Formats: C-alpha cells, structure tokens, sequence
C-alpha cells in the first residue's frame, strides 16, 4: 500500500539497495507531517456522522430527480448504500491522512472504481458533489495544514472520479 | 508491503471501523519516536558492510567446516554467495526497520527461503547463526553512534532485534 | 542525479501519474532538512584546505611504508593525485550534501570505482582512512543535525568503498 | 534527470569548484520558497482533469474543424489520443515545477516530439493552443486555492508558464 | 478494420499461409449475408433523419431535466450536437452492415468512447436510450434476417455503452 | 480446440474408419439446427452486459456477505476482479455454444479454476451460484429475442444449461 | 484442430472478446456449404475401395520400376502399407470436407509430412500421382460445389506434398 | 488491413456520409460476382507451389546469370531466399484478391522493399521479372480449373494482374 | 557438464588433494586411446542418419501396433516427433563418448524424461527399444569404418555401450 | 563461417573473454590437422573431372529411367546440370578441407538445401549415391587420415542429405 | 566472421575455382607459421591487463586534460568506460591475429564506433592514440616472452601492427 | 567446467548439432597437448611445498609491514591462511593443465573472486607477488612446451588478480 515509506522502500529496493540518506529525508517528511495529517483526520471522525447525512442530503439537493419512484435515489436500500458509499469515501480519507499516503484510497477506491461503476450504473456526479459537499463543511472545521491535508485527499477522490 | 500505519488500516477496514483511538495513539508515538528510528536505520545503512564482515568473520571461525573443501562457503564462488546473502538479509531487515513492520522482509525476502537452502544443500542453522551475528555487530552500531543525542532507544532495539529473529526462525 | 526531489518524480513517472500528496510530502522532508545539510556543507568547504591536508598526512601515518622511494605516496605527483583525490571526495559529499541526496557521489564517484581502483593500483584502505579522519575533524566543527548530514554522506563513501 | 540543486552542482563541477556563495544563495531562495512550490504543484495535481477538460472544451469550440470528419480530433480513438496528450503534457510540467528545472518535461516528453506529430498530420499549432489554454487554467488554479495563506506566488507563476511556454514552443 | 474478410486474411497471414478452404466457406458467409444486410443499411439510411428526431426527442422525455438552463440538452448548441452524435452512430451502423463486420463501430465510435465520454461528461445513458427507441422503430420498417442484422449492430453499441 | 465435428472425426480415427452413418447424422442434424443455434450464441452476445449486470446483482443480495468489509468482492479492486470472472466464464461458455462442443471452455478457462479461488480465498460455491444465475438471464435472453422466427429451441436452450452447469460443477 | 468455427473462436478469444456478427456471418458460411461438403464425403467414402486400388495401380503405371525386386513396390508388405497410406489420405480428405475445415489434414498428414518422408524413403511424387488419379475418377462422381470441394481438399494435399 | 468495402466506408466518412447509391451499387456488383472471386483465389491457392516452380525454372532459364558463382541465386541459401519471396509475393497478391483492394499487399509486403533488395544487392528488375512470371501462370489456372461452371472472368482476371503488376512496379 | 578429466579434478577437491598417481594413470590412458576415441565419435555422426533410419525400421516391423491408428507413433506428428527422440538421445550418447563421461547425457538429456513419457503416454519400453536398436546399429558402424588403422576397441564399444544403456533403462 | 578458429573465437566473444589456453590448444589441433587435410584436398582437386564424370554416370545406373525422355537425366541440359552440381559438391567439400571445418558446406550447400531441391524436385538419392560413388574412388586415391578427413565430408554430406 | 582460409575460400568461389597453388601456399605458409602465431596470441592473453594500463598510465600522463573536470575520462565514471573500451579493441585485435584476418575486428567492433564516439564528444585521436600505445606495449611482449624457442616473428609482429593500425585509422 | 571438450560440445549443442569435423579436430589439439601439460601439473606438484613455502616467503619480503603485529601477516593463523590459499592456487592451476582448460580456475578462484577479497581485505598484490615468485621458480624446473603450458595458466591468474 502506497506511502512515503513503502514508496522509498520500493525505491531502495527496485535497485538492490540500502536506504541512504535520500530516502530518509524523505521519510523525515512523513514524519513530519503526521500531526497536521492525525488532526484532520481526528476531525474528519468525529464530525463523519453528520458530513455523511448532509453529502447524501445535497446529492438529492442537485439532482432531485433521484428520489422519484423507480429512480436510484429512491426507498430506504438505495438511500442506505449511498450513505455506506460516502462513508466509505470518508473512513478511506481519515486513513490515506493517517497512512501517509494515497495508498488506502487506491487500493479501496480507485482501482476497479469505473468498472464497478458503470456495471452498477453509479454515477461520478453523485460522488463529486457528495464530496464537494464535504468538502465546504471541513473548511469551516480545521484550518492551516490540517486543511490542506484533508483537502489533497477530497480532491484527489474528485479527480479519480473526472 | 505494509508498514506499521497501513497494518493498523488494514484491520481497522475488517471491522468497517474507522481508526479507533488506541490504534492512533500507538500510531502517534511511533511518529514521536521516528527520529530514533531513523538513528537505528542510518546506524545499519552507514556501517552495512563493516556488520556483514564482522558476522562473516566470526561465522568463519565458530564454523571452519565451511572454509574447508566440502563446506557450504568453499570455493570463491560458494563464499561469494553467502557474503551477498548476509547482505541481503541485511537489507530487508534494516527496510522492516523503517516500515515498523515485518512484512517486506517476510514477504520480499524469508518467503521459500528455507525450502530453497534445503534443495541447495546449505546448512539452515550455520545461515540462521550468521544472521545472529549480524543482529549483534548491527545493534552495537545501533547503540554507539557518533554525535547523536542521547536517550534510550531500547525499544527500537528490541524490535530490531525482532526483525533478525524473525529472519533466523524462518530460516533454520 | 538521486535527490529525493528526482526520485520521487522517477516514481510518479514509472507509474504515469501526477505526484500527488505521497510524494509532496516526501519533498517537504528534502526541503526541511536543507537548512542543516547547507550548514554542513558551509562547514566542510571553508575548512577543505586543512580537512584535505590532513587527510593525506594521516594516509601517510597509517601506511609510512608509501612515503618511501618506489611506492604509491613516494614523490610530488603521486602526492599530488592525493590531495586532488581527497578535495574530489569532499567537493561530491558537499554537493549531495546540497542536492538533497547521494546522486552526486553515485554519479561521479561510485559508478566505476572499484574497476578504476583496480586498473591504478589505488587501494580503497588509503581513502577509508582519509574518510575516517575527516570524519574525527568534522565532529568538532559540527553538532546536532548539521553533523548527522555530514556523517552521514562521509560513512556512505566509507561503505562504498568496502 | 536534473533538479535546480542538480543543474547547480553540475555547473560547479565542470569549473572543478565547490558551489559558489551565489548558487547556494539561489539555492537557499528555492528552499525559503518551497511551501509556496509545493501549494503551486498541489494546484496542478488537485485539479488536472478540470484544466485538461476546460482546455479541450475551449479548444474545440474555438477550432471546430478538429471535430468535424477530415479532423485530427476525430473519431473517438483521435480524440482519446488528443486528451492523453494534454495529460501527459500537463503530467510532465508539474513535474518540472516540483524539481524548480524543465529537463525532464525536455528529455521524456517534448524531445522530438513535433516530428511526432508532423509525421502524424497533427496539426501543432492547435497542440501549442491546447498548451496555452491548459497554461491559463493551471494558473488560475495556483491562484485561486481554497484555505491556502495570503501571500505572493507571482515569481512561482511565471516560472509554471515558463514550462508551459518551453511546451508549446517546442511543440509549435 | 474488421470485417469477415479482413479476420480470415489476418488468420492465415498470422500463420505464414495462404487462404485455404477453411477462410473462403468464411468468406461465403460474408457474401451470402451481404444481401440482408445492404436492405438493413438501405432502411435506416432513408429513414435517418426521422430516426435522430425520435431519439433526440426521447432522451428528452427520458431524462426531462436534461432540457432545463444549465443543463447538458439545453441550448441550440447542446441540442445539435446530439443530433450529430446520433446521426454518427447511426451512420457507423449502416457503415458495419455494408462492410460485414463490426470494425467501422470498433475503430470510430468503440476506441476511445470511455474516455471520451468521461472527459465531456456524456451518460452513455443518454445514448442507450437513443439506440433502444431506434431499435424500437426499426422494428416496424424491417423483419427477418434485415431486422436480425440490424439489431446486432445496434445490440453492440448499446453493449459497448454498458 | 475442438467443435462438434472435430470430436466425431478424432473418435472416428482412434476406430481407423470412415465417419459412420450414425455420426454424420448426428453432424447432419447440428447442421439443419445450425440457424438457431446462431440465433442462441447472438442472443448471449447482444445481452452480455445486461446478463452479468442483472446476475451481479442478485448475487450480492442474496450474499450481502461478500460486499462488505471482509467480503471477497470487497474493495472496488475485489468486484472488479468478480465482474470480470463472470465476463470470463460467460465468454467461454458462449464459444462452446457455437462450437457445439465444451472442449474450449475446459482447456481454456475451467482447468485448474477451483485451484486458483481455493489458493486466493475466494468463495467457490458463490462463484458457482454467480454462474448459475448467468445460465437463468442468459436462457431467459435466448428465449425472449426480437423479431426471430418462432419454434422450438428447447434441445439447444439444454445444451447451453449443460455448459453453465458444467462450469459451476467445475468451479463449486 | 482447424476448422471455421474453431477458426472463428480462437480470433474472438485471442482479442479477449465475445463472438460478434463479424465472427457469426462466417460460421453461417461453414453450415451453409456443409451440404455439398457432405455429399462429397459420401461419393468417396462409398467408391473409396476402387479409388484407393485404381490410385496404387496408378503408381505402378507412372513408375513401372517400382515394382521390380529389391524396389519398394515389390513385395504383398510394400503394395499394402501404399494402399494403407492412401487410404489414409482418402479418410483425412472426407474428415477435412465433414470437418469444415483443412484441420484433419493438417494435424494427422502434413505435420511432420516431410520429415516422416525422408526417413522411410517415401516420394511425394508417388503420393501426387495416386491423388491426381484419384481427382480424375472423383471429377465423373460428382459435379457442382459437391467437385469443388472434394478438389480444394484433393489439391490441398499435392501442395503439402509439393 | 482494408477490404474492397471498409475503403469506401472510409472514404464516404470522409465527406460525413452515408454511402451513395453509386458506391452501394458497386459493392453489389462485387457481392454478385463473388463466387467467381472465390473460384479465383482458390485457382491460386490449389496451385501455389506449381505457380512458383514453373516461374522459378522460367526465371533462371532466361537469367542463367543468377544461378552462376557471383549470381544472387547461389549459392543454395540465396535461392531458398527467392523461392521464399516469390511464395511471400504471390500469398499477399492472392489476399489482395480475396480482399478485392491492394492495400494489404501494399502495407505488409510492398512498402519498403525495393531499399531492402538494393541494400542488399539483389537486382530488383529479376525480382520483378519473378513476379511476372507467376502472373502469367496464375492466371492460367484461373483461366483453366476442373469442373467449374463455365463464365466470363476477364474482369477479376484484369484485377488479379493488377495486383501482380503493382508489386512488379513497386520492386522493379 | 563434465568430462572424463573434469570428474576426477571435481573428486580430488572433496579430498583437499592434487591428483594422484592413480587418477592420473586413468587420465593418461584416456590421452592414449583418444584417437581411437576420435574414431569412434565419428563412426557415429558419419552415420547418423543410417543409425536412426534403421533403428526405426526395426522397431516398427517389430511393434506394428505403434503404426495402426490408435499408436503412439501415429499420424505423422507422432511418428516425426518419435523420430526427434532417436535423434535427440543418439546425440547425446555421441557427446557422451567424446566426453568420456555420461553427465551431458544424464542433465540434458534423461533427467526427467520417463515422467514426460509416462504423462504424456508414450510406451516407455518402446522408447528403451528403439535405443537398443540405436546401440546396436551405432556399434556395428565403429566396428566397421572405411580404411582406419585395425586395432581393439572392445574399450570403448563397451563404453558406448554403457552410455546407450543408461538412456535405455533410465527410460523404461 | 564455421572453422575451429571462427569457432572458438565466437566462444570467447560470447563470454567477452581474451581467448585463453583453452581456445589456443584448440586452435592448435586445426593447425595439425591441416597437412592431412590438405592432401586430402590436393587429391579431390587433381582428380575432380574423373570424380564427377564417373558420380553422374553412377547416379544413371542405379537410376536408369532417368535417362529416358521426359525425366530429369534426359537432355544436355540436365545432364550438365548434374555435373555441375555434383563439382559443387566436391569444391565445397574440398574448401571445408582446408578450412579446418564444415562451414563452406554449411553456408553453401546445406542452408536452404531441402526448400531448393524440393521446389525444383530434385532427389537426396541421386546425390546421395553421387556421394558413394565418390567415396569408393577417393578410398583408393587416399589412406591414414588424409582419407579420415576426405570421408568425414563426404558422410557430412549423405547425412545432410538424408 | 572470416579467417585467412575463409577469406580464400570465398574469393575462389566467386571465380567458381577449387582454390589455385598460389592461394594454397600462403596458406600452407600460415599453416607453417601457426605456433609462433599461438605465442604471439597468447603474448597479448597473458600481459592483457598489463597492456591496457601501461597504456593508461602514458595517455593520461601526455592528456592530462583528459583527467580534469571537463575532460572526457573524468569522473571515474568515464575513465572506467574508457579503459573498458581499451580492453574491448585489444580484444578484438588479438581475436584477428588468431584469425589473421581483421573481418571480426572491423565487424564487430570498428563498424560505426567513430561515429559513436562523435555523437558522445569521446576525443577520437585520444581514442586512436590509446590503441598506438597498446600496440607499442603489446608488440614489447610479443617480442619478450619467457623460454620461448628463438626465431623470427617479424612478419607477425608487422601483422598486429596492421590490426592495431586499422584500428586506430577507423576511430581517429 | 570449461575445457576444450565440454566447449565444442556446447558450441555443437548450442547449435542443435551432432559433432562434427569442426569440433573434432579442436579435441584432438586438447590430446595432443595433454603431454606437455601433464608433465607441467607433475613437476608443479611434487615441487608443491617448497613452491609455496617460497611464495609466501617472498610475499612478506615484499611486504614486510605485513609481519607487524595487528598486520594481516601477523601470527600463525593469518599465516597458515597465506600457505593454504597459494597451495590453493597451485592446486586449480594443476588441475587446468590437466584438464585441457581454464575451467578449473574459473569455477573455484576466479568467480566470486573480487568480492571475497573485498570482504576479507585480501589484497589481490599479495597474490600476485606469490604468484610471481613461484613462475620464476617454475622456469628452472621446467622448459619448452610444459613450461608454456605452466606459465600460461600461472599468467591466467595474475589476469585474473588484476
Ligand atoms: C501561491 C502558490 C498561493 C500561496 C501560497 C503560500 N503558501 C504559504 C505557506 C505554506 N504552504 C505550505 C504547504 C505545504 N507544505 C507541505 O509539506 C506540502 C506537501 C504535503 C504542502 C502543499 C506550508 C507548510 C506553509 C507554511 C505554513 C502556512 O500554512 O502558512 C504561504 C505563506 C508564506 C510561506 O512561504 O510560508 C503562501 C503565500 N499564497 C497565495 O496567496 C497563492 C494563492
């Protein structure tokens, strides 16, 4: 799984090499940015409950049409898998923050994610705005580096489903 | 390959949970000690071959059935072998080190190997002891380097130590 | 040339992918550490005169029999290379030092080492023993980071070396 | 492939000299401006398949001959293959503005690159178009982020247009 | 481009060999088909343009909100396009049905089209509504082995859509 | 790889003889049957999509066991991989429908399948029942076509069943 | 073994692909001419004793020499392992026409034709001569496709042995 | 590779139509006399190494210079290498055949030979002597096969020794 | 792969020692007879196409079955590949004899070979059969030479005969 | 071309090796060799004519029916053909003589040997039994190993043939 | 790759010629010449290393440019290629003096490399004048071997020269 | 193990090939030269312990340093080492005289060679110097074609060393 530390590792070992003093520094980085990283995540946690309800809320917000009989947006199992979806996303997010890396995501997430959605006839719009969504709620929720930990993460969801 | 954050990820999926606090407060420390941790990898990195030579060494004279015609290190070509298999060892042991887990070493490196010196020929116990050796010079270095600070890193030792265990047990 | 900055680019690279916060991360440690690696290589370059004159002597104090007519530290060019050789050794440690990386030592120092030591008749101890000098000198001009930096970069030669 | 601190050191070398009190004054400005590289870079990354698709959208609205039969950014495998080139472009010059040096967008991806396509029948001038357009919403993204401090990137920008203009000029 | 003839010659020239027995009954299938396939072509060319109008149209009542400000059917501009889209696949149909095979489809509307579409924001939706309300319609205007040809070139693209 | 003529004439060697009466009256039979069964393999093609998507399905609700954490079809990655095992197997199948013989399907597909799930952990039975439910939509499809003549494809709707069956007794 | 639809399934399958129009027009092409085919194989299999005798004397006409002692015409063991092989051929050609396809011929005959030959001593010549009689008798047996099909397979096997 | 109906397709795509009555009923015209076509290809086919040989003897009866010491016929490895292109030749003319377009020819045998034979010595004007001969005998067993039903084939006759010439005129 | 000489330096290595006077002795015979040895390598590859030739002719007038449908060196595939294997196994021996010492054989040779019969149900005691034939028509040929200088090879008949015997019982 | 020589140069060259005592002892038994093997030579080149005339004759009687109208001994032109072919023979055998190996044979008679003789349907046993033919003849010109060297090309030959 | 009898051998077929008494006797002379040959081969094989650095040492002693920064055998790097490249040509040299012939030298080591050395900024004349000092140290062995038999070898010595010569010519 | 035998069996094996003339004469210079070689391996071994005795002798004369105490010449057991590893060397250079090649050499001291010497700080002048001694040594005890043989894998490992 993809972080700062199997990604040197990979590195180092793709040459039949020690780790120097390269890699290191580059470790030291992680390290370094583990407690902006833990902070977003702490926050992410705590407040998942309500940034889960309110990104399913908006998604039938902007795409009313949804929560019309025959629709997929429609009764209580439609409904309950797009909330377990988003708090995928979210639990996915705390981890790539926690990990160091885009790892946890790529690994759960992105691969396999078109084919998946396209077979089950899930729509990226629904997940971009889910987590644009979030993404205007944590910005009032942490500031500084802890923000653009958590923003590199939501944005990179964005991207992987454009 | 896993290290000690992703490990924790991992389990944490398992139970549909996100990371619970006693999980991220483990997490939290091995970030506070990182520093040391990168102390105890440099210390391996900076004396890798001055670790191999001296295990080697040693290994040669408890064990000079090896060095004889007949022995498992004899001839050049034998010797040559074992010396770049200390290193290797060597290598994902100190890699384990950084990961603050055992998997790239296990996974890239202990996976067959046994198996492997059985089909070879090679005595597992002498190359279990040459890891040992190993263990030895490498926390000597670990413990004795110039101009860092001081402190006590007996716990980053204690998992060093692990990590060839591990290696000498999956071996012999 | 290896600085955690191109390494981290070769990584991306190999996988046809925009460096994302994995990798900037990593950058951030190159960046952060800097500061002590540029002290380091200050120290080491406005001291090289008497790191290399010494170096050389202690060569000589090592091996006395080289000073003697007929062998290798015997007459002005012989001694001469010496000095060249060890200023070449401290240059490149100065500049990875700098690059955020062994690069420049790997580069114009490693790669090809042992065969052109071979084919001169220069015995790798000669300049293990420099090394090791200049290392006793550097740790009094040095604390701290600064000194890790520089021990680090001067026990990298040292290996490569054995 | 070379980075700012890499070319520097290069340069120094061929005087036989070690870096000047002026390169490592260049080269501390880069470190001292470094947060601001990586916000810029991040831009870029956090945003690619907008600028790629913003600059498609207005490309072809603008030059609708491509999309038409007879044009080079039709049928669907030509236009597929017009969209990869803009990412890979776009992919090689955040990378030079991460490594502060347009050597690696110079060796892996525009080397040649114009004979490519004059060989293909792609018509260069809308590639070097193409580029321009991705330039324009890169840089609307370095400057517009969400929660980033308040401050002065305007060097770092024209720097990032720099890439982008080696780009299209050697495309042209 | 794939065609019965082309696959056989690709066969036999892929083993070193000249066309045997083997390819030219395979090629007899080809030009025995021929005839129900050029009355497939013949009815959907002289019946285009009313076959766009209708599956424009029903996208439109399929998907309503699409017609609305903001919205991917709403505008001159959009709504042309559609009809152009249509009219391709349309065209690469009639295209397939002439040429015996599926290679016109392959390698100008199937290579590329995820891609394509998910670049534009085009719901392959949009399109496989369009090509059942044509399959719907020619159902009226051909029967036997015409229709049988038909709705295989229409049946792949709605499979490659899916 | 064999069809249904190739197995009679291989048959017909091992004997050293002429195809008999009775073998190519069973050869002449496929032949006369031969538009259906075009019919049949062009209803699998045309619906292929909707048949995996409609099996899919259905299998995840009948085992919700395998879609959460934990679950063999768990990542994205994980249902990715399940997908196209069924785009796999159905391929396969349809090939032995046209070929009149389930010789292609065996070699190239079902031999050493079983192997291959046990050593990853995959639930082979739910692989089976995924197969099963592809048979019931594929024959459903195969029954319900537009605009062909009607008749009787009950023989070849069996042997169709014969193939799904067999690949799930392969893999179950 | 070689035959239109084994042909037709091994290009789908070497494209990871399901079979499609292209591949299905091309079997019809096999099933459509499997009725002259049949009625060839029916002519020679029911006059296969007097084509294989007439065929063998045939041999003995053109190379009279054969026959002599010491030569490998001479002797009831070499004129039965001729009838044998030419019988061979015979089946190989009525399997090849039932088969649709060169593929019994190709596995059983021409693989290892030349090599086989060499080592026992055995002209082509003798082979092309047995079937260029055999084609004259088969040429008043049958007329139409049923003759086309039973030369293709007749002519096919002068190539190989050419 | 392109057919006689995917390079009108291709061409209609070009002016953004669906194919004219005037390119439909050409492509009729071909679908009419396609049995005729097969008969011609399988003249070809059932006679290949007949063809090749009675070129070949005609070949080094008028050119006795080629099968001289000093001669690009000799010694047995260059005339195994001609009798090799000559099959090569007349296999891709017989394609082109099937296909009723040039095309496969020209792009998998045509294109570039002509340097290839001058670099390495072989006299391109013998080489397209070669292929004349084989011509001239290809289409005597067009003109004369068993039991076929009698009919006019001048036309794919002409188009048949188009194809044979325009390999001639690309090599000589 | 080792020879004669090769093998005695491999064993007096175990031991720690130069060679002895004995292993010398063997090693200085081998050097004397070697011309003779020269002679009867060559009786092999001068004939070697009349050693299989006959060999195979034997067995098949012996093991009819082997030829009827159904038999293991039926259709020509088979009988062409059996004919490989004679082949293959005399060549072998041939190197064998040269080298005077049957590990080429033995690693390049038989090592494995009765499981690859066996799985693929070849009659191993055929196969031991036919280089039975092979060894007797090989050793009539270094018997009987055109106008060698007369003299004992009872030697190395005996030797070659060892060699072929091995492959014969390694096999069946 | 293959000689000892070219031989165990290509050895050396394929390890990226100076050629050792190894190559050189070897190298030594070609120049050993080379008087006998030039007598050899010698004898085959003074009697060529002799040699050839009495080879083609040899092949018209074991093959009678070759010289009768219509066959391939029938004719100046065929028959001048076969003498020179079979002086082919004997000048590469002589050439292999003085070049220490089998090469000259190799890269002018035996690549493309069976594809040219079966294209223009020329048999092994005529050229087989010129060889024999030959062989009888030399056996009294020649003796020692001057003959030994002679025969060893001579069977190289019936072999390739065979 | 050719040798001395080769190179006759191809001449006399091109005139279609057994080979004349002239060519005969030059190479009976060669033939006769052939053990101070294997002295003058093994001359260069046993003072190999010796050569190259005796070279060395006086090139980068007359080019001491060569080994500042800016020169092409700076930093170890390039003298490793450099000297790697000297022990290439010498190689080759001493591979045509076995042969006698300069075919597999200008084959397979002369073709194109000045071109190379161009392309790369490699100082050809430096080049050159490495291979004349190799030529000088490696003709002083030749003519200074230990115990061997007195005579002659002038024309040898002249022969390496013109190897050496060739090579020197081809790069310069 | 490389010798002139087990090198053209692997060149005729690399090719496919039965042995042929080629390989043949090349194997009778191997025993042809097996004389000259045998009584070298002879004189070397009787005169082994005197041989190494003076060897290591003139390795200290020439390095007297290495006699010190902490040098690597210093005590029994470093010394034994010295007389054990030149025996060595005799050893495997009286096993390639006899064994018509390098091989010996090859497999057991000159693979892994440098790499061992790394390790153990074993200076490859040492054994040269050894090496050196024991050729001028040789050059008493031996003349003509034995002495060629000897010194020509004596310089094999001063190569090899270098
Ligand atoms: C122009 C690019 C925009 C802009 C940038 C800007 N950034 C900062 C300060 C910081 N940016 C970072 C960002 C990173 N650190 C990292 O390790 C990584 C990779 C994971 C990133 C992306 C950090 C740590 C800082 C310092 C602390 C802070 O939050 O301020 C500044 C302030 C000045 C400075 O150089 O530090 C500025 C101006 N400013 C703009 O207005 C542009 C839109």
């Amino acid at each position: 799984m993809k972080t700062v530390i199997t990604e040197v590792i990979a590195s180092a070992d793709s040459q039949g090499r020690f780790l120097n003093n390269t890699e290191l520094q580059a470790a030291n980085g992680r390290f370094q940015r583990a407690t902006a990283s833990m902070e977003a995540a702490r926050a992410l946690t705590s407040n998942a409950d309500s940034l889960v309800k309110g990104a399913v809320q908006e998604v039938y917000n902007k795409f009313p049409y949804l929560t019309q009989p025959g629709q997929m947006g429609y009764g209580d199992t439609n409904q309950a898998k797009c909330a377990r979806d988003i708090s995928h996303y979210l639990r996915f997010i705390t981890y790539s923050l926690v990990a160091g890396g885009t790892g946890p995501l790529d690994d759960y997430i992105v691969a396999g994610l078109r084919e998946v959605n396209r077979t089950f006839n899930l729509s990226p719009s629904w997940y971009i705005e889910a987590l644009k969504h979030i993404k205007g709620k944590v910005g009032s929720q942490l500031s500084g580096q802890p923000l653009t930990e958590a923003n590199a993460y939501i944005d990179y969801c964005i991207n992987a489903l454009s | 390959m896993q290290d000690a954050f992703t490990k924790a990820i991992v389990a944490a999926d398992l139970r549909g949970s996100f990371l619970s606090e006693q999980e991220l407060n483990q997490l939290t420390n091995l970030v506070k000690e990182s520093n040391k941790r990168l102390d105890a990898v440099n210390a391996i990195t900076g004396n890798a071959a001055e670790i191999i030579s001296d295990a080697a060494h040693k290994l040669f004279a408890e064990q000079t059935d090896l060095i004889r015609p007949g022995g498992n290190a004899y001839p050049n070509r034998r010797m040559a072998a074992c010396l770049r298999d200390m290193e290797i060892i060597l290598r994902y042991v100190s890699y384990a080190l950084l990961a603050g887990d055992a998997s790239v070493l296990e996974d890239r490196c202990l996976n067959g190997l046994k198996e492997t010196y059985v089909a070879l020929g090679t005595p597992t116990r002498s190359v279990a002891r040459a890891v040992q050796l190993m263990k030895e010079t490498a926390i000597g270095y670990v413990n004795s380097p110039s101009g860092v600070t001081r402190g006590d890193c007996s716990a980053l030792v204690n998992e060093a130590a692990t990590y060839f265990d591990k290696a000498a047990a999956s071996i012999a």
